[PDB]
């Protein structure tokens, strides 16, 4: 009989074509055969559809339609260097998701959709290319930061899922610490609130983790403030101000629920 | 063909039109040259016009020295003869032309100095007539692009001239303008002492006023009494005719006198204000030509003539609209037909990279760029690149690149960013939704059905430079979105049928050229979604008509594709799949 | 050398330089494409090794210091001024092969590529020169293609001295490559640089090729052919009407082209002169031809606004009288019976004059040539005579394209020599001297 | 400061008013003779109202003076076009524009 | 052809393996043809090791052990999904001692003189992982506050059970049946 079916004919024409011309092209191959899989492992489609599946009522269809309009200019926003402009239309896309009503009533659509793993790739890139030569785009690593906050107090799901991204954060723990107006928005604060009154996951705390932050701290018990010396801050030995900033994360993530965490 | 010779040329594409064919050539196994073609064969004839055209480095007459400018010496472009005194050389007058023009004004207003050299429009350029050369044989000065008159016997008397005199109603010329295409002089003439080049090559200075059309000429330190004055916007190229009597010819000099610039200064924008004068490699010698090809067109325009009557004449009718793609080049102020550059190699691949750069300043949704391009390339560009048959395949992609880049990136690229979620709202219609259409477990053709997954808003903006409005600036400038659907599905129909004959003249030359870029526009707009209904059937009966039937023309998918072709049909299967899978998705959702 | 010391007394290996720089980009030669996927990434290794350990001996620095030192001569003439002759004739050699050294260092390599970002400034600033303007190039696409931070330190500067080299140096595919690398690397845009080349190229309209679309123009002429020389049987002054009947102002957006006029062949050939058989061309678009399109007058594709009472472009049921008078040159019209104030005079009479008609597609015209070939609407001025008058006795007076090649099928097609020259149009007699 | 040619005549009666739309075609040209902008290129007739500042200042006096049903020619000075500053990649500074207008209609 | 393009992406420069969807796919695929499985017969016996000598000549006939080497020299001691589809893929062709499969790997390493290979091996050692006490005290800590597992395994504890035990299991199928050159080799 004929194929009678997209799959069957899918299965069959790359069948032929492979066995019919030894394919030069690796992208070609490459393309054909994972059309093949997907024709015989219709299954993992829906394995891989459904978790990224979700329904709302009628009433949110407005909101989350503009919701993932805003989304999409900010995961959009990912294949442009980031300048003046890019900030500021960063920034207004983020205000726009936190004033939505569905980023607070659905936080399981808004892991689903990926938009941390986004809001954390566009503060890699800037803390990557600008933490060294000083940090450059200060006002979006605040707001990314802030943002990132209201998701992990969402949710405690929301809080679990950027619990994985502890370790970059506390690698990039000393962004904006010394400066002031940005408490509540450095990637500190967003590991603090990964971590904060949550028994499981400050159980789930790792020692490594815990001897950077003590490194830090010992490097800033040690050495003076360099931006604040050449802001001509008095040279005093130690940096009060960075020391205090990492005893609030080890309060954190030593202190859970009124209990302390004895491990 | 000879004088007064009339000949037909058949290249056999229809072979009942071979005469002898049958009796001589169809036995002996030979092919009409035409017999695999689809389209009629371009023809190129010798060109009857003159053009200015660089000076070959292996020309056998002319050599062009470009003479470096030190402290002490201007930069000199010398044209010598080198077969002179040798038996085969051409003792006729050979004329030379400088590559670019200089352009008067828009509005003709009613020790140097440095602020005089900074606010002065005047230009000078200077020839050195050789020791040995007779002037005579020479003339100086400038000309224009409509200057195409190649005659052995040259004369001042003999240039195209006219006299355009606008009058008052009553009669009174109020204005008259002289208009030709050759102001130049003698240097015989200028040499009034006798002896004037012998002791020291005989010296001809050009001055040029760009902000009054004003041309004065300086002989040996002296201004000559021949005058000339040009209309606003007149663009003058340097030109010396001459007719060698020695070796060394004549001499470009590209220097500079009291109170005026150099010519590098009007030539070129970037030297503006720089006194130093300059001789940059794209200035360089040309000289009028003969060996240049003209194209035929494929279609002319059909016209009606006919006798009414005696008393009403004859009647002339055109009303079949014919349309060409032209393509100006700027500093030589000439403009040529694009189909010409299948054969001005250097054109189209400088064409092509202005294509990809065009596509480039635009990428990743940069709207104002796509909107200011849109002025450089208009829709009407776009479809008429697109649908012709007779486009370098080169150009044929680059435009097909510019159309999807500056109208449809934006969108397709939304949808596929927003493609592996499926956002439902719960509603009656997606409440409807059935994974089979009917009692019979067929599945319906991809894509045709209900779809109530929440997608991404399309709008576009008018690409209009007469607001002074910002918010037009975001969006994807509009296009014909229908037009293109329909140009797009026959297009599509037509390269299946023609290709799968095998045609020895596929568009843009080659298969890859022909089917490439029309795929990648389809599969954009599949991607985009413009597609409804009727026209995905359509659609899936040219990829593959057995399987696709509705409730033997073979499809793509057995065409004997290349493998780029193969590589697009992949993701066409791959968006078929992705759509099934989110009917899927909704049908699991209802049932839900 | 540079101190002013002695040529002799100085000793300068240009041969052995010349010899290792060879033998170096020999080198750092690519792999070859042919070669098995096995054997080319054992050879991509190796380069990759070699060029980080030369970049970690810091050779490149090097190589910028010879460069920079051959810099400082101007030319080759000026290198075997200061240096010997042998030195000065190998200068440029040296130069080329010292860029393409580097080309071959930098080529494919991030951390190289990230390293010569500190003189990239340094680079671009002598792209204007001749003598280094290609390996310069050549370095900039490679740099630019691997490094992002190449990008990010390039300005509006080095984007303008980029577009100047375009605008002095000519047409380069190359530079346009550059810019385009300019725009987007490892799909990451560049949105300053996008607007800067946009904003810096584009407006200008001078050095890329622009693109239009242009409607088909095509000429009509009757078979008379109309000159005037010294004792010649010809009447100076003809006359006649053209009948516009309909013409539709858009058919498409290019505006329609309707002009009417006069036209002069070169020389003596009946071949119209000076203009092209195809294109958008019509009557005026050369100084071979005088033209009105109801609004100026056309000639040598310049348009003069004439004046005329209710003065428009031409309509339908618009009357244009065309006056030709050739004992002094002079071409005059009246439109629907009102004079034109304005003229064309003082033109060449050196060759055969007809009447001719150019137009686009959307027109509807007829020509009132005088006698039982159309009826003149209004009276000739006195003294022109009609052009009817000036058919030879056997021919037979018809209009047909100004041009030989028409539209027809192509094997049917009558493919045209060169014809002979009219010299029989002027029919001077001449006595047999006794 | 704006050159009106016409080149075809219209009613010479219903002139443009205030708070009017005003439905044209428009072809916009260079001083050298290149185009750059055209409705009909588009083919969707140009839509404004008068004295909003919605268009140049130029071409708005330049439709206004105009006719119903009026082809006219419309020259106007770069000090009512655009300025010195000129449009970023489309029209460069201190540049004389010429458009060719047609009033379709008014509503 | 699947198997050439997955080989020649093994062996393409990077500095680390990416992982590849399509090679965890078909690495899976080709793994569970290779094996497809109270007294039996003789024969029974017999025609189960004959089948099995069959679909395991239908891939290393291919050269999928050469890509299952190359795949593993690649990894540069990184444990990951691709290490273990690749293992996974090793015992497969490898199971019942397969003496050609074993001459095969042999003479590859030799050729090649791939000393990635036996790097990545020792680096995949270190990386296996063992007991921990102290992520078992902690995961039965948050059983007794009562917290919901996320997984019930304790998988933190004993991370790689199955990687470890595919890794040590390849390389005793590497020397099955007394292969006195591979062991030598080792």
């Amino acid at each position: 009989k004929k194929s009678s079916t997209l799959q069957q004919l899918i299965s069959e024409t790359m069948v032929r074509w492979a066995q019919e011309s030894v394919i030069e092209d690796p992208e070609l191959v490459r393309a054909m055969f994972v059309l093949l899989h997907r024709q015989y492992d219709g299954i993992g489609g829906l394995v891989r559809a459904l978790p990224k599946t979700y329904t709302i009522n009628g009433v949110s269809v407005e909101d989350t339609i503009n919701l993932l309009a805003s989304l999409g200019q900010i995961r959009s926003l990912l294949s442009v260097r980031m300048g003046k402009e890019e900030e500021k239309l960063m920034i207004r896309g983020l205000g726009d998701i936190m004033n939505n009503k569905v980023f607070y009533q659905h936080p399981n659509l808004m892991r689903a959709l990926g938009m941390h793993e986004t809001v954390m790739e566009v503060m890699v890139n800037v803390l990557g290319g600008g933490e060294s030569k000083e940090i450059t785009f200060p006002k979006m690593v605040a707001n990314c930061c802030r943002f990132l906050c209201y998701f992990c107090r969402i949710s405690r799901q929301n809080q679990k899922a950027m619990f994985d991204h502890l370790s970059y954060l506390l690698e990039n723990s000393s962004v904006g610490l010394a400066s002031p107006a940005m408490r509540g928005s450095t990637p500190l604060d967003v590991a603090a609130a990964s971590v904060m009154d949550n028994n499981e996951l400050a159980l789930a705390l790792r020692e490594p983790d815990l001897e950077k932050v003590v490194r830090y701290l010992a490097g800033c018990g040690l050495q003076s403030c360099q931006m604040l010396v050449s802001k001509g801050y008095p040279d005093i030995g130690w940096n009060p101000v960075e020391g205090e900033r990492y005893l609030d994360f080890l309060r954190f993530a030593v202190f859970c629920n009124g209990e302390s965490v004895e491990e | 063909l000879g004088v007064a010779q009339v000949g037909r040329m058949n290249f056999g594409k229809d072979v009942s039109t071979l005469k002898y064919f049958t009796i001589c050539g169809l036995q002996e196994g030979y092919e009409p040259f035409a017999v695999n073609t689809n389209r009629d064969i371009t023809m190129w004839l010798s060109k009857r016009l003159p053009q200015f055209l660089q000076v070959p480095s292996n020309h056998e007459h002319i050599e062009v020295t470009r003479i470096d400018g030190t402290i002490d010496s201007s930069p000199c472009l010398k044209v010598t003869q080198k077969s002179f005194g040798s038996q085969n050389s051409n003792t006729d007058i050979m004329f030379y032309r400088l590559s670019m023009p200089i352009e008067c004004a828009e509005v003709f207003s009613k020790r140097d100095d440095y602020d005089f050299l900074m606010q002065t429009s005047t230009y000078y350029y200077s020839v050195r007539i050789f020791p040995g050369q007779e002037p005579a044989n020479v003339w100086v000065g400038w000309i224009t692009s409509d200057f195409h008159q190649y005659d052995t016997g040259f004369d001042l008397d003999r240039v195209r001239t006219v006299t355009v005199t606008l009058g008052d109603e009553k009669g009174k010329v109020h204005e008259s303008i002289k208009r030709s295409n050759c102001y130049m002089v003698c240097a015989g003439e200028s040499m009034s002492p006798g002896q004037g080049r012998n002791n020291n090559g005989l010296e001809i200075g050009c001055v040029v006023d760009a902000a009054s059309g004003l041309l004065t000429f300086i002989a040996n330190g002296k201004e000559l009494s021949t005058y000339y004055q040009v209309e606003p916007s007149t663009k003058l190229f340097p030109a010396v005719f001459a007719q060698a009597t020695s070796p060394n010819v004549f001499q470009f000099e590209l220097g500079r006198i009291k109170n005026v610039m150099p010519l590098s200064a009007g030539l070129f924008k970037s030297e503006h204000k720089n006194p130093v004068p300059q001789c940059p490699p794209r200035l360089h010698v040309q000289f009028l030509s003969h060996v240049l090809w003209s194209r035929m067109p494929n279609q002319f325009l059909k016209v009606d003539v006919s006798r009414i009557s005696e008393r009403q004449g004859w009647l002339v009718q055109c009303l079949d609209p014919l349309q060409f793609m032209s393509l100006h080049i700027p500093e030589e102020n000439r403009s040529v037909d694009i189909l010409e550059l299948t054969e001005q190699e250097e054109l189209l691949k400088f064409h092509y990279h202005t294509l990809r750069l065009y596509s480039a300043v635009c990428a990743l949704g940069n709207h104002r760029v796509a909107h200011a391009l849109c002025s450089h390339v208009d829709e009407p560009q776009l479809l008429y690149a697109i649908e012709n048959k007779y486009m370098p395949g080169l150009l044929r992609a680059g435009y097909y690149d510019l159309l999807i880049d500056i109208h449809l990136s934006s969108y397709a690229t939304a949808r596929l960013m927003m493609n592996n979620e499926y956002i439902v709202p719960m509603t009656e219609e997606t409440k409807s939704i059935t994974l089979f259409p009917d009692e019979n477990k067929k599945h319906g053709l991809p894509g045709i059905g209900l779809s109530t997954s929440l997608r991404p808003r399309m709008q576009f903006s008018s690409p209009s430079f007469v607001s002074i409005s910002n918010e037009c600036y975001q969006y994807s400038p509009e296009f014909p979105l229908d037009i293109l659907k329909s140009k797009t599905i026959q297009m599509l129909t037509e390269a299946v049928k023609e290709g799968s004959l095998h045609a020895r003249d596929p568009v843009g030359g080659t298969t890859e050229f022909l089917f490439v870029p029309l795929i990648k526009l389809f599969y954009t707009l599949l991607i985009m979604g413009i597609f409804h209904n009727e026209d995905l059937k359509h659609i899936l009966q040219l990829i593959e008509p057995s399987v696709f039937k509705e409730a033997p023309k073979e499809g793509l998918l057995q065409m004997k594709l290349p493998e780029p072709v193969k590589l697009q049909m992949c993701l066409l299967l791959q968006y078929l799949c992705d759509c099934q899978v989110r009917h899927r998705i909704e049908a699991i959702v209802a049932f839900s | 050398l540079s101190k002013k010391a002695k040529a002799s007394t100085v000793d300068l290996p240009i041969e052995s330089v010349s010899l290792s720089l060879q033998d170096l980009i020999g080198y750092f030669h690519p792999p070859d494409e042919h070669l098995e996927h096995e054997d080319k990434q054992n050879r991509l290794r190796a380069l990759k090794n070699r060029q980080n350990l030369f970049q970690e001996e810091g050779m490149i620095n090097l190589v910028l210091e010879c460069i920079d030192r051959l810099h400082v001569y101007s030319s080759a003439a000026h290198f075997a001024d200061v240096a010997g002759r042998e030195a000065g004739e190998s200068w440029k050699s040296i130069l080329n092969s010292l860029y393409e050294l580097l080309a071959a260092l930098i080529r494919g390599n991030r951390k190289n590529c990230a390293q010569f970002s500190g003189s990239l400034d340094w680079l671009i600033s002598r792209l204007e020169r001749l003598e280094a303007s290609s390996g310069i190039l050549e370095v900039l696409h490679c740099v630019l293609v691997e490094s992002p931070e190449a990008l990010n330190i390039i300005k509006e500067g080095h984007i303008k001295s980029i577009i100047s080299l375009l605008d002095k140096h000519g047409r380069n595919h190359k530079v346009l490559d550059v810019l385009c690398s300019l725009c987007v690397c490892h799909g990451v845009a560049v949105r300053s640089n996008q607007h800067l080349i946009c904003d810096n190229l584009l407006p200008g309209r001078d050095l890329l090729l622009q693109t239009r679309l242009v409607n088909h123009v095509s000429s009509m002429r009757p078979n008379i052919f109309l000159g005037v020389s010294e004792g010649s049987a010809q009447y100076k002054k003809w006359y006649y009407e053209l009948m516009v009947d309909h013409t539709e102002p858009f058919v498409t957006a290019e505006a329609t082209h309707l002009r009417v006029g006069w036209a002069s062949t070169e020389g003596y050939s009946p071949y119209p002169g000076g203009g092209e058989e195809w294109g958008g061309n019509g009557v005026g678009d050369d100084l071979f031809s005088y033209g009105f399109d109801g609004l100026h007058l056309w000639s040598g594709c310049i348009a003069r606004t004439v004046s005329s009472p209710n003065q428009h472009l031409l309509r339908t049921d618009d009357v244009i009288s065309c006056c030709l008078d050739l004992s002094a040159p002079s071409i005059s019209f009246r439109i629907n019976g009102q004079p034109v104030q304005g003229m064309f005079e003082n033109f060449n009479i050196d060759g055969l004059f007809f009447p001719v008609v150019s137009f686009s597609a959307g027109i509807k015209v007829r020509f009132l040539l005088g006698g039982r070939h159309g009826e003149f609407k209004f009276l000739p001025p006195p003294g022109y005579a009609p052009c009817y008058e000036a058919v030879l006795p056997k021919e037979k007076l018809k209009v047909e394209h100004s041009r030989e090649y028409k539209q027809e099928r192509t094997y049917t097609r009558d493919l045209l020599g060169p014809t002979v020259s009219l010299t029989q149009a002027a029919f001077t007699p001449i006595p047999v001297d006794t | 400061g704006v050159e009106i040619e016409t080149i075809s005549p219209g009613d010479g009666r219903t002139f443009p008013k205030k708070g009017q739309t005003c439905v044209v075609h428009y072809t916009g040209m260079l001083q050298n003779g290149k185009k750059f902008d055209s409705s009909r290129d588009r083919n969707k007739p140009f839509k404004f109202r008068i004295g909003k500042q919605e268009v140049i200042k130029g071409f708005e006096e330049g439709a206004a003076q105009m006719s119903l049903g009026q082809r006219a020619k419309l020259t106007c000075t770069p000090d009512v076009a655009y300025g010195a500053t000129g449009h970023p990649g489309v029209i460069p500074p201190n540049a004389t524009l010429i458009f060719d207008v047609e009033l379709l209609n008014l509503e | 052809q699947l198997i050439l393009l997955f080989s020649r992406t093994a062996l393409t420069e990077k500095c680390k393996l990416e992982e590849d969807f399509l090679y965890m796919a078909y690495a899976d695929i080709m793994a569970k043809s290779c094996h497809d499985e109270e007294v039996k017969s003789f024969e029974e016996k017999e025609m189960e090791k004959q089948k099995l000598l069959y679909q395991q000549a239908r891939l290393h006939d291919r050269g999928a052990a050469e890509m299952v080497l190359q795949t593993i020299s690649a990894s540069k001691g990184e444990t990951g999904p691709m290490v273990a589809a690749t293992l996974k893929l090793g015992i497969a062709i490898l199971n019942g001692g397969n003496s050609t499969v074993q001459q095969k790997m042999l003479d590859y390493l030799k050729e090649k003189k791939d000393v990635g290979f036996f790097q990545s091996l020792a680096g995949l050692m270190q990386s296996c992982s063992v007991l921990d006490l102290n992520a078992f005290e902690r995961q039965n800590k948050a059983e007794g506050l009562g917290m919901v597992t996320e997984e019930g395994s304790g998988e933190k504890v004993l991370q790689d059970d199955e990687f470890t035990c595919d890794l040590f299991r390849f390389l005793q199928l590497l020397c099955e049946g007394h292969n006195s050159d591979f062991q030598n080799y080792l």
